[PDB]
RNA sequence: CACAAACGCGUCUCAGAGAUAAUUAAUGAUUUAAUCUUAACCUAAUUAACUCAUAAUAAAUCCAGCCCUAGAACAGGGCACA
C-alpha cells in the first residue's frame, strides 16, 4: 500500500510516495488449482450483500472499488461484488468508508430511512403512481438479478420482482 | 374468429401455452465453471 | 337449496377449523402443519384432522408427544436423506407389516 | 418450595381461593383425573 | 422574538369615517371594550403542546339566565356572568394571572388586528 | 396426504383401502362370539 | 383504470394470464405417466 | 414465580365520625350521557363503540329464553 | 435536448452517461447533438 | 387439570399481550404474525364466531425497514371524497408524517375484511419509539422473535472474527488505495 | 331605499416553511485521466402541486313565558343595571 505526501514548506512544494506494509493472502486455501480469488475459496455462489467481511476486502477507504485487472477476479464474480457493494452501500453498511467532510456532518437532515435489498438508486427511481392490475403489475424489484446464482437451501427461486 | 395467419401474435390457447413453457429450449450447465477451472 | 348446499359446505368449513387449528397448536410447539402431518403418517400412525384437533384441544401432553415423534421422524429423515445410504435404518424409520 | 396445585382466577384472591380448590381437590382425591366408578359384577 | 400576546374581547359599536393628512378618507369600526377579565390558565402540556391557552370572557351578563356549573366556577373565580367565552394561544412567557382585567390601551395606535366573530346569518 | 409415501411403500393411496383397519370387523361381541359381518 | 376489451377469454385481445410452475409439474408428471404407459405398450 | 402484590390501603377514615368516613367510602357515584358512557365503555374494554348500542324488539324477541346447554 | 428511442453519436466527441437511470449523449464542442433516450 | 367451570373458562379464554420489536423489520413480515395474534389463530382452541383474540404491542414503528426501493416507489393513495382530492404519497412521505401509519395500513389490509376488523385494529397498539405507558407495560406477557436477522455492519464485528475470517487475496504494494 | 333592514353600482382584507419533475453544477471509483451518482458520503441552484407551521370551533345537564341584528320546524343569544 503506497500513500502520497504532500508538504508545504515555504514556497517549496514535496511530493514522496511511501510504503506501508500490506496484509498478505491465507496460506491454505481449500481450493488450490482454481486461478480466480473468490473461486479458489470457495465462496462463488455462497455470499451475499450481508457478508460485509468479504466486501471489506474488495473495495477503497474512500467507498470506491479496485479494477478487475488489480483483484484478479474473474469478470461475473467482479460484476456480483460491484452489486454487493452497492447494495451493502445503500443498505447501510460499511458506515466507516464514507469520506470525511467535518462541515458537512453538524447540519442534519431527516433521519435516514432504514432499508436493504437496494437494486436501484433512491434518487433516480419514480413512484409508481399508476401500479396495476394482477393481468399487468409493476413489480419492484428487490435484489438484484446478478445474484440469482446462489444456493437454494429451501429449494424455492429467489423472487427478485416483489 | 380470427385467421391461420395474422399480424397480431395470435395469442395461443392455454394448454399450448403450457406446451410451449415445458418444451422450452434448456442449456447444459457444466458441474465446474470452465473459466476459473484450471 | 342453501340448506343442502351449506350441508354439503359444512364437512369442508369443519375441516378447514380442524386444520387451521392443528396449524396452531404445532406451530405452538414451532413445527409446520405440513410437516407435522407427514410425518406423523411417516410412523404409521393414522390419526384423522377431526381428532387431531381434538386431541390438539383437549390434550396438550398428548400432542406434544405427537409433535415430539414427528419432529423426530423429519429429523430421521433428514439425517437418512443426507446419509446417501441404504446401511442406516432408524428406530421410528422402520416399516411394519400386517400381521 | 414445592408445587402441588395452581389456580385460576380474575383476581388474585379468586385465583388464590381456586388454587385452595385445587389443593384440596388432589388431597381428597376427587380430581378430574380420578379413576371411575366401577359399573360390574362381582 | 416568537412571542404572542393576548387577546380582547369587545364589542362592534358602528362605523365612522376617518380621514388622512395625505386627504385619504378610510373607514374605522368601533369595538368597544365594556368587561374583559382573563378567566383560567389552561397549560402548555394540557392543551396544545406548543403554547399554552389562556380563557377571557367577554361583556357581563345576568345570574339568573345562566347554568349551574357556570354559576358555580364564576362564584369560585370571583366575577359576575360572561356572554361570549373564547381560548386565545399565547406563549409561556406572556401569560397573565386568571382574574385581571384588560384595557383597549392593551392595542397601540399603530398595529395590525386579526378580527373574528359569527357574521350576519342570513339563513336559509 | 402423503399417498406417494405410501405407494413407494407399498400401501394404498388412501388408508381406507384394504388395510387392516379395513378388512378387520370394527365391533364384536363382549363374551367373544364373532358378530355378524359388514355388507360391504 | 385499465380494461380487458369485450370477454377476457375470447377475443383478439385477451387477458394476458401466465403460465405457472405448479402447472409445469403437473404436466411433466403427466409426460411421465404417459411415457410409462407407451413403454409398457411396446412389447 | 413472584410474590402476591398486598394492595391494602383506608384513606377514607376521619378521627372525627367513623360513621361519616364508611358513608365516604360509600358516597362514590357518578352519572353520565350515553355517548361518554360508549366512548368511555370502549377504552375500558378494548371494543368498538357498535357493541353497546341497544337492538329492537324484534331482535330481542327472537332470542331464544330457554338456550340449551351441556356438561 | 432531443428525446429519442435509440441513441448513437454524431460525431466523435459526444459520450455516453448514465444519469437518473436514463442514457444520455452529451457532447461539448457541438451542444445540438445533446440526446436522451426515452 | 381440576378447575371449576368459570374459573377453567376464564383461564382458555383469557387475552394475552403480546410485545413485538419493529427495529430494522420488514412490514408484512411483521404484519404477518401481527394478523395471526389478532385472529388468534395460534389458538387452537381459535372460531371465527368466538371473541378469541390477543393484544399486540409494536415498539420501534420509525425504525422500519423497506426491502428494495420501495421507500420511493411504493405510493400509498386515498380519497377525500370532494372534486380534486385524491393524495397519492410516497411511502417514505408518508412515513416521515405518521410513524404508525405504515405498519397500522399493513395489519389493516391484511385482516380479513370482516366486521370484526374494526374491533380487532382496536386491540392494536403502535408506538413509533422506546416509550410506552406503564399500564400497558404492566400488561405484557412475552415478547415474539423478530421475523428478520438483522446484520451487522463492519465495526460491530470484534477483531477476534476480523482475523478469523481468512484473507481471500494479496494486494500488490505499489498500489495506492 | 315611504320599515330601524337588505343590497351594489359602494367599502375592507388576502399569507411563511419544507418538498420536488425536467435541467445545471462540486467531490470522486468501476474505467488511479475524465465523467452531475438506476456508485456511495455529504452538497447546492431549482416549476406547479401536496402537507404543516398559523387562524377558527374547542366552559356538559336553569330553560316556563317575552324579545332578537338568531331562525322554515327544532335549535342559538339576551330578559340585575336603565
Ligand atoms: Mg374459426
Ligand atoms: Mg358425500
Ligand atoms: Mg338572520
Ligand atoms: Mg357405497
Ligand atoms: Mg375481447
Ligand atoms: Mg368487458
Ligand atoms: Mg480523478
Ligand atoms: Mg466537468
Ligand atoms: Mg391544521
Ligand atoms: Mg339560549
Ligand atoms: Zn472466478
Ligand atoms: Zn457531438
Amino acid at each position: 500500500f503506497r500513500e502520497v505526501v504532500e508538504i508545504l514548506d515555504g514556497k517549496t512544494t514535496i511530493i514522496e510516495g511511501r510504503i506501508t506494509e500490506t496484509p498478505q493472502e491465507s496460506p491454505n486455501p481449500p481450493n488450490p488449482t482454481g486461478q480466480c480469488p473468490i473461486c479458489r475459496w470457495n465462496l462463488k455462489h455462497k455470499y451475499n450483500y450481508e457478508d460485509v467481511l468479504l466486501l471489506s476486502q474488495f473495495i477503497r477507504p474512500h467507498g470506491g472499488m479496485l479494477p478487475r485487472r488489480i483483484t484478479g477476479l474473474c469478470q461475473e464474480e467482479h460484476l456480483k461484488i460491484e452489486e454487493c457493494v452497492k447494495m451493502a452501500h445503500r443498505a447501510g453498511l460499511l458506515p466507516n468508508h464514507r469520506p470525511k467532510l467535518p462541515e458537512g456532518f453538524v447540519p442534519k437532515s431527516k433521519p435516514r430511512l432504514n432499508r436493504y435489498l437496494t437494486r436501484w438508486s433512491p434518487r433516480s427511481v419514480k413512484p409508481i403512481y399508476n401500479k396495476g392490475h394482477r393481468w399487468n403489475k409493476v413489480r419492484m424489484p428487490v435484489g438484484s438479478p446478478l445474484l440469482k446464482d446462489n444456493v437454494s437451501y429451501s429449494g424455492r427461486p429467489l423472487l427478485l420482482y416483489h | 374468429g380470427s385467421k391461420a395467419v395474422t399480424r397480431h401474435r395470435r395469442v395461443m390457447h392455454f394448454e399450448r401455452q403450457k406446451l410451449m413453457a415445458v418444451t422450452e429450449y434448456i442449456p447444459p450447465k457444466p458441474t465446474i465453471n470452465p473459466r476459473c477451472l484450471p | 337449496v342453501k340448506c343442502t348446499r351449506a350441508r354439503r359446505l359444512k364437512k369442508r368449513s369443519l375441516r378447514t377449523l380442524w386444520i387451521n387449528r392443528i396449524t396452531a397448536a404445532s406451530q405452538e410447539h414451532g413445527l409446520k402443519y405440513p410437516a407435522f402431518i407427514i410425518n406423523l403418517i411417516k410412523c404409521q400412525v393414522e390419526l384423522n384432522r377431526k381428532v387431531l384437533a381434538d386431541l390438539a384441544i383437549y390434550e396438550p401432553k398428548t400432542f406434544k408427544s405427537l409433535a415430539a415423534l414427528a419432529k423426530r421422524r423429519r429429523e430421521e429423515g433428514f439425517a437418512a436423506a443426507l446419509g446417501d445410504g441404504k446401511e442406516p435404518d432408524g428406530i421410528f424409520s422402520r416399516v411394519v407389516q400386517h400381521r | 418450595r414445592k408445587l402441588i396445585a395452581e389456580g385460576p382466577g380474575e383476581t388474585v384472591l379468586v385465583a388464590e381461593e381456586e388454587a385452595a380448590r385445587v389443593a384440596l381437590r388432589k388431597l381428597f382425591g376427587f380430581t378430574e383425573n380420578r379413576r371411575p366408578w366401577d359399573y360390574s359384577k362381582p | 422574538p416568537g412571542s404572542s400576546r393576548v387577546g380582547l374581547i369587545a364589542l362592534k359599536l358602528g362605523m365612522m369615517p376617518l380621514w388622512t393628512k395625505d386627504g385619504q378618507k378610510h373607514v374605522v369600526t368601533l369595538l368597544q371594550v365594556q368587561d374583559c377579565h382573563v378567566l383560567k390558565y389552561t397549560p402548555k402540556e394540557n392543551h396544545n403542546g406548543r403554547m399554552a391557552a389562556l380563557t377571557v370572557g367577554g361583556k357581563t351578563v345576568s345570574h339568573f339566565h345562566k347554568s349551574a356549573s357556570i354559576l358555580e366556577f364564576y362564584q369560585e373565580l370571583g366575577l359576575p356572568p360572561k356572554q361570549k367565552v373564547k381560548i386565545f394561544n399565547v406563549t409561556e412567557n406572556a401569560v397573565i394571572k386568571p382574574g385581571t382585567p384588560l384595557y383597549a390601551a392593551h392595542f397601540r395606535p399603530g398595529q395590525y388586528v386579526d378580527v373574528t366573530a359569527k357574521t350576519i346569518g342570513k339563513g336559509f | 396426504a402423503g399417498s406417494q409415501w405410501r405407494l413407494q411403500q407399498g400401501f394404498a393411496a388412501n388408508p381406507s383401502g384394504y388395510g387392516p383397519l379395513t378388512e378387520l370387523p370394527d365391533w364384536s361381541y363382549a363374551d367373544g362370539r364373532p358378530a355378524p359381518p359388514m355388507k360391504g | 383504470r385499465n380494461r380487458i376489451p369485450g370477454r377476457q377469454w375470447i377475443g383478439k385481445h385477451r387477458r394476458p394470464r401466465p403460465v405457472s410452475a405448479q402447472a409445469k409439474q403437473n404436466m411433466i408428471r403427466r409426460l411421465e405417466t404417459e411415457a410409462e404407459n407407451q413403454y409398457w405398450l411396446s412389447r | 414465580t413472584k410474590p402476591i402484590p398486598r394492595p391494602d390501603p383506608v384513606h377514607n377514615i376521619e378521627e372525627t365520625h367513623d360513621l361519616v368516613l364508611k358513608t365516604r367510602l360509600e358516597e362514590k357515584g357518578e352519572h353520565l350521557e350515553q355517548g361518554p358512557m360508549i366512548e368511555q365503555l370502549s377504552k375500558m374494554f378494548f371494543t368498538t363503540k357498535h357493541r353497546w348500542y341497544p337492538r329492537g324488539q324484534y331482535h330481542r324477541r327472537r332470542r331464544k329464553p330457554n338456550p340449551p346447554k351441556d356438561r | 435536448f432531443k428525446t429519442k428511442g435509440v441513441l448513437k453519436k454524431r460525431c466523435r466527441d459526444c459520450y455516453l452517461v448514465k444519469r437518473r437511470g436514463r442514457w444520455f449523449i452529451y457532447c461539448k464542442t457541438n451542444p445540438k447533438h445533446k440526446q436522451r433516450q426515452m | 387439570s381440576s378447575f371449576s367451570k368459570a374459573p377453567q373458562q376464564w383461564a382458555t379464554f383469557a387475552r394475552v399481550w403480546y410485545l413485538l420489536d419493529g427495529k430494522m423489520q420488514p412490514p408484512g413480515k411483521l404484519a404477518a404474525m401481527a394478523s395471526v395474534k389478532l385472529q388468534g389463530l395460534h389458538k387452537p382452541v381459535y372460531h371465527q364466531l368466538s371473541d378469541c383474540g390477543d393484544h399486540v404491542v409494536i415498539m420501534n414503528t420509525r425504525h422500519i425497514a423497506f426491502s428494495g426501493n420501495k421507500w420511493e416507489q411504493k405510493v400509498y393513495s386515498s380519497h377525500t371524497g370532494y372534486p380534486g382530492g385524491f393524495r397519492q404519497v410516497t411511502a417514505a412521505q408518508l412515513h416521515q408524517k405518521d410513524p404508525v401509519a405504515i405498519v397500522k395500513l399493513a395489519i389493516y389490509g391484511m385482516l380479513p375484511k370482516n366486521l370484526h376488523r374494526r374491533t380487532m385494529m382496536q386491540r392494536l397498539h403502535l408506538f413509533p419509539d422506546e416509550d410506552i405507558p406503564e399500564d400497558i407495560l404492566k400488561n405484557l406477557v412475552e415478547e415474539l422473535p423478530q421475523p428478520r436477522k438483522v446484520p451487522r455492519r463492519l465495526d460491530e464485528y470484534t477483531q477476534e472474527e476480523i482475523e478469523a475470517f481468512p484473507r481471500v487475496w494479496s494486494p500488490p504494494e505499489d498500489y495506492r488505495l
